[PDB]
């Protein structure tokens, strides 16, 4: 890798914004990834960093990177209810029927943590309701086995 | 009482030979040790659950032992950490001055009823309850030269053939192998295990019912039939004992008939319990043996009995075995003995020229000579009676009282030989009118001295205890000082000193003595000439006083604040971090490189590099190591560059250069319980269920907010593991039932393959031995390989793991800390340059008061001890202040005259601290009980001067400039004689360079330029001191 | 008689009879404590906004001020006047014959679904040469 | 309800409790009071 | 239960035996492994020392040594307790 | 002294073809010939 | 037994010192307790 | 320490009666220490 490249991952994982700012102006790697295959938008869309995406996604970052089990960063926004962050990515052109290794959509973890507001923005994207995962589960399965009565009702 | 000596030597004989022999019995029968029990009783709860992540270990271990550690008396705090390894350290920390027994088995008993609370892993391994202590007395590598051994193998001699032997050795407290003894290890084939219909839980099945203890019974056993003739005990099946018979475990036969072994489906080895640590000395496999020493055992004696145990099994050790010394304190005791010794012994030399050159008779002399070593004999014996121990704080102790034992020898002696002089009497009937001067003064001295260091003994904590130790033995020398100048040395100047003629003062001799007398004179008429000058004009020197006071309470704040001085013990500290994430392999190319530095760059200085990857500092994984460096002897490391300062910045400068691993060196402290002066140890609690997340964020906005105020806060750092990338594997419950797989089963094939499942007990040449079952590591490695798994479901089908399982990554924490039953983050710092350490306590307090609703704080271990040290410091002083007041008004029969005696406090300390200022050291706890040494000993030759002045006004009816200046001139030469022994005894501490000067230094430094000034200043100053009081008042 | 050196005789016998009693007896938790007869003080805890419960308030106090307090020295004894919250499942026998299932089957599914498991690691020790990952394993955990 | 143990003093045990109710104080929940409807170190505190 | 004296004291004796190390004032220790599955250790202290003392650090070095023993001696129970070689009195019972 | 004692050697082949347990081969063995524990009972008041 | 021997010869040895001391103390003399610790032996002697 | 006037019995069981038969010799004594009242005041038991 890169010295420069490893730093900007350790700033998009913190949130220092100034550090982020710092290192665009002076070329780290945007496509830089870890171990497990996570860039900087990666970790920025995990711990909730709306800025620092919007940084990095001006910089010309991969909007749909996957990691080494087909994870992209819209899957970790919607997962973890970053309502910004979804909406900022699904406008740079993130693929919102994205399949990770387990066939798993953006919408199946957004319905599995109960975001109303994350799963009307993917719907509202063209995100396919009828979308199943390695086991032949949709979003509304899953919806229905966990009790979300007001997410069933938009599904 | 000096006057019932005097007619009565012979007893007073019989006292000296009495304190001798006591002091002589007591120096046999006295513990040696590098340092006595300074830190408060800690106990370490060590438990461990295998293939279990942080949580895990949290959730159903950590959490558990906490709840129940409930109705356990003198606890202060409970600090824990649960890490990805499957290790969790309960720590209690108990009140200084608990019974550590009670504390131990308090603790303990708790445990024990919490155990059935414990997962069936965690109960299986066991949980350990030990005395948390990094003293070690010694650590005793273990080496293979020839390569034949693997680190498994020499662990395993080390625990069979040379632990026993080592913790049956005199004085061996406790023997920690630092490595595991052998294991019947089952590496595992899922390719095998699926192609005969079979899974780990099979293999487990098998190996418990085939490897186990059976109890069978009795033939002819009670009650039997009459008429029985034979009694036997009947044994059926007993434990494995080699490789072969595991691989002949049956695990199933086909329907062709032939059969199916566990050698079929596993490769069965030899190995090690634990494969996360990879210990290597210079290169080639080791392991070690930390042995520490018992209570109330002599480290010298113990030492050279464990070299005398690990030679006796050198004829049974295989090829290559060779036994090195990493690590070992007992040169470093046996150096700070023998430089008190020679101290001790230089100071009645130096005692003995002192006397003859001045007084110029070998019958004065010799009484010095005699009661020196009786006093300090008698010293051993009180420490003996009160329960210490011959140690670094107790040895140096002496030698900053020789000033104080040398100086009662001298006034009795020199005031009888001025007597003579001055008057003509006879040996005997001089000896009860000197006396008669002096002893009332003797015996207010001894209160007066007493105020000062008893106090000192009243402090708590850790601090308290390194001051006890001064406290006791420079009250406890003192006192028999007195105690002897009151008994036997009245009884010496009355029968051996010559009588001496009225008139004659040494002048009428010829020769250099006769030089030196009539030299002596004229110099003692010229300081009468120039303190009569002085007493004129004592408004000068009451401002020129008061400038001196000034210059001291500004080098006081101008010098760095410490503990114990760090000296070169020959060992220094090599952190190793790589990315959170970094492989083992990737951390043994760093460690390479590591020691490759040290035996390339430094080879002239370093003798071995113990490079221990995976060492349980900083959560104990694959991406931490250390490189204990042990270097040559001080001798062969001579200058200022060849020191571990040097070494270690020279080292941390040339590690910058590795990317992607911080490595960085650093040096041991000289007491490992202590830490750091001028830092602090802070507790980011989480008092409302916030969560690891929320916990996380509430650290970063307080350590952003440290950052930005650099004036007050540095270094502030946290003293923990951050969150790593983990791969969450769920478990479909509906395909799992679907299919017929158990999750049980499931479970256990995950667990025991990429976990490690401990089976039972096995007895390997006569030793009880663990059996684990684990995958080959070609086996589970990639998350590719969870597929390659497969369970057979109720219908008899092999199902593998990828189709009732999805995964995917997300961050958790490899080591989760927990502060009073609570979740926590320690935060370390220290305070920067010029503030001090309350006020970068009381921004982090107010940097805390900010932070998110939940978050909660609090001081522990040198902080929370700091806390209550620092209230008790007011106090004291005060106290010693007024007691010292008291017995100087009781002995002068005057509440003014006192202030004349206290007013020579900063006539010492200007010394010191110009002494240290100009040298660079730092005001250690040396420095301090070296300054009430020479306060001490400047208010001891203030007393004299002032009690022969009041006398002489009283008794003789003289004025107040007379009989201060006669006061002066009589105490010159007592005064001259012993500031001259006393800087020329401590003069080699100053210069010593070598082994253990980092104590030499302080006490030597702090001493000697306390002296110089102590004694050029008060001869001028105290006649000004007791005029202008008088005067006053 | 030393109270310390008391408790520690009583306890070792305890230990003896301890595996000889029920699995249900030893999983609640035996305690052994040498307090006083009598109550030195009782520490009452009431919500003045009435927005917490009975029920809730005697919670709060055993989940954040009960554990501190017994291990504070001086306290041989700590009575919780309430009671810890606890998951209750609240069986109903009409809906388990329904589906043929009984309690034993709850607590069967209970103990197999909350469960936390020792997963294990990704290339962990011994490891494969040239393993350039290492990541802990996270399978199933406590119900929250 | 709090028992002494067994030789403890009863004022010290009781001051320690206060001062460890005193960190808890301030992470309680909206509402939560700490009362004090039996205490029998007041009267031991007074009468001396 | 039913383990050999060589087995009881390769597995139970020799475990405890090697953690009896440094504990204060002790004089000797002689211990016994029978064919049944008994294990007796009996560790003399010196005159003078308190037997209460004693009894607690052997019971904390005994806890090292608990979690290396099989868990067929762990469901028995290990007993520390304080012990006397002779018999002050043997009191019989009849029926006449 | 030293004891004679009988040594049982029980076939793990021989009892898998016959579809014996082992765990029950060790019971019946352990019970019959040295006495097996199995729970308590209450004699006139009095657990035995 | 064995340590009620290997500690007789030191018991004998401390305590004629301290008689001897103790004589040299009260009657102030070096003449006087070397005089009368001369009658051990005529004591000892009978004792055998 | 007590209440000056108060005592406090014990009926032991000692021959493995039963429950049902102590509590019958509870209740005769209880019977006969009401039949001295000049003596016994307020004798009753302290259990369920
Ligand atoms: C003065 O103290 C020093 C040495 C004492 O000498 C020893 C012999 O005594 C130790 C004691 C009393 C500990 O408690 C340690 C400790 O907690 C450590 C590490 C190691 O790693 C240690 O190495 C020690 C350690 C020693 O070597 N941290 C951990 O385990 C964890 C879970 C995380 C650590 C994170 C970073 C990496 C660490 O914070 C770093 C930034 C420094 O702050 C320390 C390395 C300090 O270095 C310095 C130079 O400032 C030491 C505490
Ligand atoms: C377990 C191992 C233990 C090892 C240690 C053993 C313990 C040692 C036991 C004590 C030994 C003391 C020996 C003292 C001998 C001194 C010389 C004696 C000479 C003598 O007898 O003259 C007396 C007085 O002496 C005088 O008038 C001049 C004497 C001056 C005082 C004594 C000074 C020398 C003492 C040095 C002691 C050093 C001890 C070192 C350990 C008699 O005269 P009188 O009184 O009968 O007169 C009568 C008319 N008036
Ligand atoms: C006379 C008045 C002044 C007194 C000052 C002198 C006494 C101060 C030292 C205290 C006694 C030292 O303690 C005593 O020292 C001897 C060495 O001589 C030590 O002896 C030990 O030291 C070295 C260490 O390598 C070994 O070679 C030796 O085999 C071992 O037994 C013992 O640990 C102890 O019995
Ligand atoms: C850096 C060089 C420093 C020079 C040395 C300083 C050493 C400090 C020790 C104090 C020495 C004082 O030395 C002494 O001073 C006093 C001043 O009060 C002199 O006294 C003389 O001057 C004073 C003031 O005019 C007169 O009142 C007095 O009558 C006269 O005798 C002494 O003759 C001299 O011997
Ligand atoms: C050495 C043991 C203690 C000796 C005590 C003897 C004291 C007797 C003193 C008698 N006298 C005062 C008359 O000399
Ligand atoms: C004849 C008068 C002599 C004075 C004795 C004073 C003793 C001083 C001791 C002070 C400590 C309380
Ligand atoms: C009359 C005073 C005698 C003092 C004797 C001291 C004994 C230690
Ligand atoms: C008053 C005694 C102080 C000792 C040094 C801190």
């Amino acid at each position: 890798g890169s010295d420069l490249g490893k730093k900007l991952l350790e700033a998009a994982r913190a949130g220092r914004d100034d550090e982020v700012r710092i290192l665009m102006a002076n070329g780290a790697d945007v496509n830089a990834a870890d171990v497990v295959g996570w860039t900087p938008l990666h970790l920025a869309a995990y711990w909730g960093h709306l800025e620092i995406v919007e940084v990095l996604l001006k910089n010309g970052a991969d909007v749909n990177a996957y990691d080494t089990l087909g994870s992209t960063p819209l899957h970790l926004a919607a997962h973890f209810g970053h309502l910004e962050i979804v909406e900022v990515l699904l406008k740079n052109g993130a693929d919102v029927n994205a399949k990770d290794d387990n066939g798993i959509t953006p919408l199946h973890l957004a319905a599995n943590r109960g975001h109303l507001e994350i799963v009307e923005v993917l719907l509202k994207y063209g995100a396919d309701v009828n979308a199943q995962d390695k086991f032949g589960k949709t979003a509304f399965d899953i919806s229905i086995n966990n009790g979300n009565e007001d997410l069933a009702e938009i599904l | 009482m000096p006057n019932f000596f005097i007619d009565r030597p012979i007893f007073a004989w019989v006292i000296a030979i009495i304190i001798m022999l006591a002091g002589g019995l007591a120096i046999l029968k006295l513990p040696v040790a590098q340092y006595p029990t300074i830190a408060p009783p800690a106990v370490t709860i060590s438990a461990s659950y295998p293939g279990a992540d942080a949580k895990t270990v949290q959730d159903t271990v950590t959490q558990v032992i906490e709840q129940n550690m409930n109705g356990i008396d003198n606890l202060m705090y409970m600090s824990s950490n649960s890490d990805s390894t499957g290790t969790v350290q309960i720590t209690l920390t108990f009140e200084s001055g608990t019974d550590a027994d009670i504390a131990q088995v308090q603790v303990q008993n708790k445990l024990q009823l919490a155990m059935p609370l414990l997962p069936q892993e965690v109960q299986q391994q066991g949980v350990s309850v030990e005395k948390s202590s990094s003293s070690f007395l010694m650590v005793v590598g273990v080496i293979n030269t020839d390569g034949t051994m693997t680190q498994e193998d020499i662990s395993d001699y080390v625990a069979a053939n040379m632990k026993d032997a080592i913790s049956r050795t005199s004085g061996v407290g406790d023997v920690q192998l630092f490595g595991s003894q052998y294991a019947m290890r089952i590496w595992m084939n899922p390719n095998e295990l699926n192609k005969f219909q079979l899974t780990p839980v099979d293999v487990i099945t098998a190996i418990k019912a085939q490897n186990a203890q059976v109890a069978a019974g009795q033939l002819g056993g009670t009650p039997p039939v009459k008429g029985q003739q034979l009694n036997a005990s009947i044994i059926a099946q007993t434990r494995l004992t080699s490789t072969e018979e595991f691989g002949k475990i049956l695990l199933k036969v086909n329907q062709d008939g032939s059969r199916v072994l566990l050698r079929d489906v596993a490769k069965i080895e030899l190995g090690g319990e634990n494969y996360d640590i990879i210990a290597e000395f210079n290169g080639q496999p080791a392991s070690g043996l930390g042995i520490k020493l018992a209570t109330g055992a002599n480290a010298l004696d113990t030492a050279a009995a464990i070299r005398a145990e690990l030679a006796k099994m050198e004829p049974f050790f295989p090829s290559g075995l060779k036994i090195v010394y990493p690590y070992d304190t007992t040169p470093f005791v046996k150096i700070s003995i023998h430089e008190v010794v020679k101290t001790l012994v230089e100071a009645i030399i130096l005692v003995f020229l002192v006397m003859y050159l001045f007084l110029q008779n070998f019958r004065a002399t010799l009484i010095p000579t005699i009661a020196v070593p009786v006093v300090l004999l008698g010293t051993f014996a009180v420490l003996a009676a009160f329960g210490f121990s011959i140690n670094t704080l107790t040895m140096f102790g002496m030698v900053l009282a020789i000033g104080l034992l040398v100086d009662d020898a001298i006034v009795v002696v020199e005031n009888v030989e001025r007597v003579m002089a001055e008057e003509g009497l006879p040996p005997k009937e001089a000896t009860r009118k000197s006396m008669g001067q002096i002893q009332g003064a003797l015996v207010g001295i001894a209160m007066v001295l007493s105020a000062v260091f008893v106090p000192m003994a009243f402090f708590g904590g850790s601090t308290g205890a390194i001051y006890r130790q001064f406290s006791i033995t420079i009250v406890s020398a003192m006192a028999l000082s007195v105690l002897v100048a009151l008994i036997l040395t009245p009884a010496l100047c009355a029968t051996m000193l010559k009588p001496i003629a009225k008139g004659d003062h040494g002048e009428g001799k010829k020769g250099f003595f006769g030089w030196f007398n009539r030299m002596f004179e004229k110099s003692t008429h010229h300081y009468t000439d120039s303190v009569g000058g002085i007493l004129r004009s004592t408004g000068r020197y009451l401002v020129l006083y008061l400038i001196i006071v000034v210059g001291m309470a500004y080098l006081f704040v101008r010098l760095p604040s410490s503990f114990l001085p760090d000296e070169d013990q020959g060992v220094f500290m090599t952190m190793v971090q790589l990315p959170a994430g970094a492989t083992q392999e990737r951390t043994q190319k760093v460690l390479n490189e590591v020691t490759h530095y040290y035996l390339t760059k430094e080879k002239n200085n370093v003798e071995s590099v113990f490079a221990v990857n995976g060492f349980p500092f900083a959560g104990r994984g694959q991406n931490t190591g250390i490189a204990f460096v042990s270097l040559k002897d001080w001798a062969d490391r001579p200058g200022e560059e060849n020191k571990v300062e040097a070494i270690t910045m020279r080292a941390t400068r040339a590690f910058s250069q590795i990317k992607d691993a911080m490595v960085f060196a650093f040096n041991l402290p000289a007491i490992v319980e202590l830490g750091t002066a001028t830092g602090f140890d802070f507790e980011l609690i989480d008092q409302a269920g916030l969560g690891h997340e929320k916990l996380t964020q509430a650290r970063n906005q307080l350590l952003a907010e440290a950052a930005k105020h650099p004036d007050m806060l540095t270094s502030v750092r946290p003293n923990g593991l951050e969150d790593t990338p983990q791969f969450k594997i769920d478990i479909d419950q509906e395909k799992a039932q679907a299919l017929g797989v158990s999750i049980n089963d499931i479970n256990t094939t995950l667990g025991a393959a990429w976990g490690g499942s401990y089976v039972n007990d096995f007895i390997d040449r006569g030793r009880v031995k663990k059996v684990y079952v684990m995958s080959e590591a070609k086996y589970r490695m990639l998350p590719d390989d969870i597929g390659d798994w497969y369970v057979r479901a109720a219908d008899g089908q092999m199902v593998p793991f990828s189709a009732f399982s999805s995964s995917r990554w997300e961050y958790g924490s490899p080591r989760l800390e927990r502060y009073n039953g609570l979740p926590s983050m320690e935060i370390l710092g220290q305070a920067a340059p010029g503030k001090s350490t309350g006020e970068a306590m009381e921004l982090m307090e107010q940097l805390a008061s900010k932070l998110p609703t939940g978050v909660g704080y609090d001081w522990t271990g040198m902080s929370y001890q700091e806390r209550l040290s620092g209230n008790q410091a007011p106090s004291l002083y005060a106290i010693s202040l007024i007691v010292v007041f008291l017995c100087l008004a009781a002995l002068y029969e005057s509440w003014s005259i006192p202030f004349s005696v206290m007013l020579v406090v900063p006539l010492g300390v200007i010394g010191a601290l110009l002494a240290a200022t100009f040298r660079g050291l730092t005001n250690d706890v040396y420095f301090q009980v070296g300054l009430l040494t020479t306060i001490g000993l400047s208010a001891k030759n203030a007393i004299l001067i002032v009690e022969f002045a009041k006398d002489l006004m009283d008794k003789e009816g003289k004025g107040l400039i007379e009989a201060t200046l006669d006061a002066v001139r009589m105490r010159l030469r007592p005064i001259l004689m012993t500031s001259l022994a006393f800087i020329l005894g401590v003069m080699p501490l100053v210069i010593s360079t070598g082994a253990g000067s980092g104590a030499q230094n302080a006490v030597g430094t702090g001493v000697m330029g306390g002296m110089v000034t102590a004694t050029v200043l008060a001869i001028f100053f105290v006649p000004v001191f007791f005029v202008v009081v008088r005067r006053r008042f």
